[PDB]
RNA sequence: GAUGGGGAAGCUCCGUUUCAAAGGCCUGAUUUUAUGCAGGCCACCAUCGAAAGGGAAUCCGGUUAAGAUUCCGGAACCUGGAUAUGGAUUCUUCACGGUAACGUAACUGAAUGUGGAGACGUCGGCGCGAGCCCUGGGAGGAGUUAUCUUUUCUUCUUAACA
RNA sequence: CUUGUGACGGCCCGUGAAAAUCCACAGGAAGGAAUAGUUUUCAUGCCAGGUCGUACUGAUAACCGCAGCAGGUCUCCAAGG
RNA sequence: AGAACUGGUACGGACAAGGGGAAUCUGACUGUCUAAUUAAAACAUAGCAUUGCGAUGGUCAGAAAGUGAUGUUGACGCAAU
């Protein structure tokens, strides 16, 4: 699957959770990749890639809702979007 | 503690209306009062306003659904059936 | 790569000038003592120019092309950066951190940006920036 | 004898429906140039409960193509329609739940509701909660369509008649027993004055054909011919058969 | 019904060309548990509202009453 | 323990006939009628009570100045602040999408 | 419940927007002059129906043999209309400040459209307010006192509006 | 204790009026300054506010019960033990 | 809540305030009616069953209508038992 790559990011690299943090990270140019949950508000979705398009950042859309993305990163709450500040030891940046 | 054995929510009707009738209303009433997933906000915040009207306390979204549940079996078949024809006609 | 630079055009989403096009003149990523948050020194337009047709002659055109600019400190959280751009050279000097904190030099700072704004608008320059955002 | 009850309803003195709290007549959008040549878009604003009606209402807002106004329509909500959802109505609309495709441009086996028996009457068929209509097949020449009604009867109707895609919300309403005269009382309090009902056999002979006798009994046959006149139609009118249904309906 | 706290505002208000009368009220008040002082109130009957000016100083009270215009009808009570 | 009576000719405890017993400088208890409580104006979009606006019965709004009935932002006394923010966001993105769709549409037709 | 209409020999009946050629709204011109021409605009299309539904705006003190939220005194508010001054704003013509929620003494805006208020069930408990009840100290008055009782009763209040 | 109000919660196959009226916003037609204007949602300043009811009872005597009838007739406030 | 002490065993001391049990017939229950002799085992009721009807319709009204109620309704509906 893909979540196993995400799990290695958490234990090795650095990341942010939530819409406000990622846009701040995306604004400063420190974000390498963002992940959007399927059930994200499409308006909130739409401004994200436009923000990404400005920052020249790869975009990937998670095949799951808020809960699945939250469990994907090993958190007990729901996450609508995550940002990859540094892979650390993962391989998501090169692939997909 | 466990207040009742079997009547559950239907204990308010006392010893009347008949056991079988109390049995059937119990099954439907639990679905009526239950909380459901928000298909938009992904939360246990969907409740029934009136018969067939289900709304999300957060995210302020309302969807029309079953009188006693968020969606009945027939619509689930219909929605798939609609989707079956949709990709059959576009391609 | 960061994109909030000294020539970008953004849209204010909150405040008295909500929905007004602004151009960033001086960014400040790591806040400041007066503003401990990512803020900028944008310059915008409050009264967008009116539509002009062939019928108006030589004075209605002048009246309908008036521009009311403004300068403000704005948090980055209250802006939408755009893919458009508009260079700032004739009024990047006047717009500065000390241009504020007393009204005296605020107006002629606005006077200079007013001249630059209309001058570009007099020619066929940056139509989208001068077009009012309808919503 | 005295005028029996069923006659007395026709005068409409106190037997008219109670229509104070209803939000309006639930009709489809009028059939105009846009719908029969393209499609139009709408926004679902309110999903309101209608008094005296099991199904909920859908309150969709449209744009007038000829004048700068905001014509607002009242639909019958289909199961699966949410507020803020875009609704497409017209001949060229995409086949999605809540859309108002004409029956001509929809493939067989589709589910529709609030179907028009004639083009432009703004919805007649299958307007109750949990009800729906099958499209069996089309007749391309002399455009004309065959559909299945909730009654199980097969009806053939014009291909240009419209009908919204989906199933009317609020299904399964009749499953729950009421358990209470009050529940029946409050239910009929908003429909019309037709409750409670008094048995004709428990009546004086002046009041009803069944009335009278030292024992409560009908006396004559209770199957009344359709050729009878008003005041005799009290019982089973034009009953083809009677008694418990054992076996297939063979319809 | 409206309070004026500016003596300069009060004095010009007496020249509003509509006010015809005014009254001066003397009160005995206690600033605290021990000292009773004399309270004076200046009320000017405007055309649309009554303006009251309160002075807690006897010295300032006297300087004001000589400064009232002579054409104004003053009532002492 | 004085007992008060209605000051008007309507003896029925209706909504317009609510009273509040009050004590007068005369030392007696006299009932006074209180008007119906004002309802806060609501947003047209988010349906919440938009703030910064004085809440009176509708007729009194003709009396107060313009300041009490508005806010210094676009859609001042009409829409919620967050409602304004999202519709500005909605406008810019969709309009920008229209160029994106248009350049794609004319590109794909030019190929053939 | 008229009208347009349609029935009924007829007294009258049906119907209330219906198979109707169903009108005023405001601006400006003309200053022989009154208002037609200049325009533009709009589409419900009579009316009646609540002294408890909705609703613009008032309180206090005093007065009579009998009236008072109506009379007297004082102090307010609303609607409609004529306006003059002060204030405000303008040479960047139709204001500024705050990151923001938003603030102020003001701080143009026709046609048209949108929204809000009007405008709303019942029950249960909780919080808060007002009035009343209880009670202490003190400042006055009255009662009981063969005996006891720092005692018993009573006055100490503050409206609308700002 | 009475009452008002706020935030809540429960109930429905019952979700629990309408209109008059007032305001705001979107809109930018129109009109606008420098030797002078613009402004009557800021303050002050002037005038007027017609017509009809207004007393009293509201009940073991002012209402209907042939009557000064133990009957009937809607509602507000409710001290101490 | 408990403990002593006390009285002609009194003490919810006036007021206030359920008799209970064993069974049979009948109606399931709450509810409604013969104002002024019958309140019930009668009626209603939820549940069960049957019938008619796809609107150019079913049931019902009017003498007639360019007329009506169900119907601001559409078989999980309306109408008749
Ligand atoms: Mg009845
Ligand atoms: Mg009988
Ligand atoms: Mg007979
Ligand atoms: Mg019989
Ligand atoms: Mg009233
Ligand atoms: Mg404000
Ligand atoms: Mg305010
Ligand atoms: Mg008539
Ligand atoms: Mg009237
Ligand atoms: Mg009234
Ligand atoms: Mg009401
Ligand atoms: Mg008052
Ligand atoms: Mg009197
Ligand atoms: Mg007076
Ligand atoms: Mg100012
Ligand atoms: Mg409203
Ligand atoms: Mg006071
Ligand atoms: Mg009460
Ligand atoms: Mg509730
Ligand atoms: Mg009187
Ligand atoms: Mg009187
Ligand atoms: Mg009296
Ligand atoms: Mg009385
Ligand atoms: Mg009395
Ligand atoms: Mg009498
Ligand atoms: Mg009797
Ligand atoms: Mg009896
Ligand atoms: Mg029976
Ligand atoms: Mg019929
Ligand atoms: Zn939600
Ligand atoms: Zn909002």
């Amino acid at each position: 699957s893909i979540n196993q790559k995400l799990a290695l990011v958490i234990k090795s690299g650095k990341y942010t959770l939530g819409y406000k943090s990622t846009v701040k990270s995306l604004r400063q140019g420190k974000s390498k990749l963002i992940i959007i949950a399927a059930n994200t508000p499409v308006l909130r979705k739409s401004e994200l890639e436009y923000y990404a398009m400005l920052s020249k950042t790869k975009v990937y859309y998670f095949q799951g809702g808020n809960n699945e993305l939250g469990t994907a990163v090993g958190k007990l709450f729901r996450v609508g979007v995550v940002s990859i500040l540094e892979a650390g030891d993962s391989d998501i940046l090169t692939t997909l | 503690a466990k207040r009742t054995k079997k009547v559950g929510i239907t204990g308010k009707y006392g010893v009347r209306y008949g056991s079988s009738l109390r049995r059937q209303v119990k099954k439907l009433e639990i679905q009526q009062h239950a909380r459901y997933d928000c298909s938009f906000c992904g939360k246990k915040t969907v409740k029934r306003g009136a018969a067939g009207i289900w709304t999300c306390s957060c995210c302020k979204k309302t969807v029309a659904g079953g009188a006693y549940t968020v969606s009945t079996a027939a619509a689930a078949t219909v929605r798939s059936t609609i989707r079956r024809l949709r990709e059959m006609v576009e391609a | 790569a960061k994109f909030l630079k000294a020539g970008k055009v953004a849209v204010v989403v909150r405040g008295r000038y909500a929905g007004k096009k602004v151009v960033i003149v001086k960014p400040h990523d790591e806040g400041s003592k007066s503003h401990p948050f990512g803020h900028a020194l944008v310059a915008g337009i409050e009264r967008y120019p009116l539509k002009v047709t062939k019928k108006h002659g030589a004075k209605k055109v002048a009246k309908r092309t008036k521009i009311k600019p403004f300068i403000k400190v704005v948090n980055y959280n209250h802006l939408l950066p755009t893919r458009y751009t508009l260079d700032v050279e004739a009024f990047k000097s006047v717009v500065s951190t000390e241009t504020f904190e007393q009204p005296s030099q605020r107006e002629e700072a606005k006077k200079v940006v007013k001249k630059a704004f209309e001058e570009r608008h007099q020619a066929g320059k940056n139509q989208w920036f001068f077009s009012k955002l309808r919503f | 004898g005295r005028v029996i009850r069923n006659q007395r309803k026709g005068a409409g003195s106190i037997f008219t429906s109670h229509t104070r709290l209803r939000q309006g007549a639930a009709k489809l959008r009028t059939l105009d140039y846009a719908e029969r040549h393209g499609y139009i878009r709408g926004i679902v604003k309110q999903i309101v409960h209608d008094s005296g009606r099991g199904a909920p209402l859908a309150k969709v807002v449209f744009r007038d193509p000829y004048k700068y106004r905001l014509r607002e329509e009242i639909f019958i909500a289909n199961e699966g329609v949410h507020t803020g959802q875009f609704i497409y109505a017209g001949k060229k609309a995409s086949l999605n739940v809540g859309n108002v495709l004409p029956l001509g441009s929809v493939p067989e086996g589709t589910i529709v509701s609030n179907v028009e028996e004639k083009p432009g009457d703004r919805g007649a068929l299958a307007r109750a909660s949990g009800n729906y209509v099958i499209i069996i097949g089309h007749n391309p020449d002399e455009n004309k369509t065959r559909v299945r009604l909730p009654s199980g009867a097969k009806k053939v109707i014009s291909s240009d008649a419209r009908g919204v895609i989906g199933v009317i919300a609020g299904g399964g309403r009749v499953d729950k027993p009421l358990l209470k005269a009050g529940r029946a009382f409050h239910k009929y309090r908003l429909k019309r004055n037709s409750w409670p009902k008094t048995r004709g056999v428990a009546m004086n002979p002046v009041d009803h054909p069944h009335g009278g006798g030292n024992h409560q009994h009908i006396g004559k046959a209770s199957t009344i011919s359709r050729g009878a006149v008003s005041g005799q139609k009290a019982g089973l009118i034009a009953a083809r058969r009677t008694g418990l249904l054992r076996g297939s309906q063979k319809t | 019904a409206r309070e004026i706290t500016d003596i300069k505002q009060f004095l010009e208000l007496t020249r509003r060309a509509d006010v015809k009368t005014a009254t001066v009220k003397i009160n005995k008040k206690l600033n605290k548990a021990g000292k009773p002082f004399r309270q004076t109130k200046f009320k000017v009957r405007g055309s649309s509202s009554l303006y009251t000016l309160v002075i807690n100083d006897a010295g300032k009270a006297k300087k004001l009453i000589q400064s009232l215009p002579p054409t104004l009808k003053v009532n002492r009570l | 323990a004085q007992r008060v009576t209605f000051r008007r000719r309507n003896p029925y405890n209706t909504r317009s006939n609510k009273i509040k017993v009050v004590k007068t400088p005369g030392g007696i208890l006299r009932a006074q009628h209180v008007k119906k409580l004002a309802t806060r104006p609501k947003c047209g979009d988010c349906g919440s009570a938009l703030q910064g606006i004085s809440t009176l019965r509708p007729r009194q709004y003709a009396t107060v100045s313009k300041t009490h009935k508005t806010v210094s932002r676009a859609y001042g006394g009409s829409r919620c602040a967050n409602c304004v923010k999202e519709r500005i966001i909605r406008a810019f993105l969709i309009e920008e999408q229209k160029i994106v769709k248009k350049v794609v549409k004319e590109q794909t037709e030019a190929a053939k």
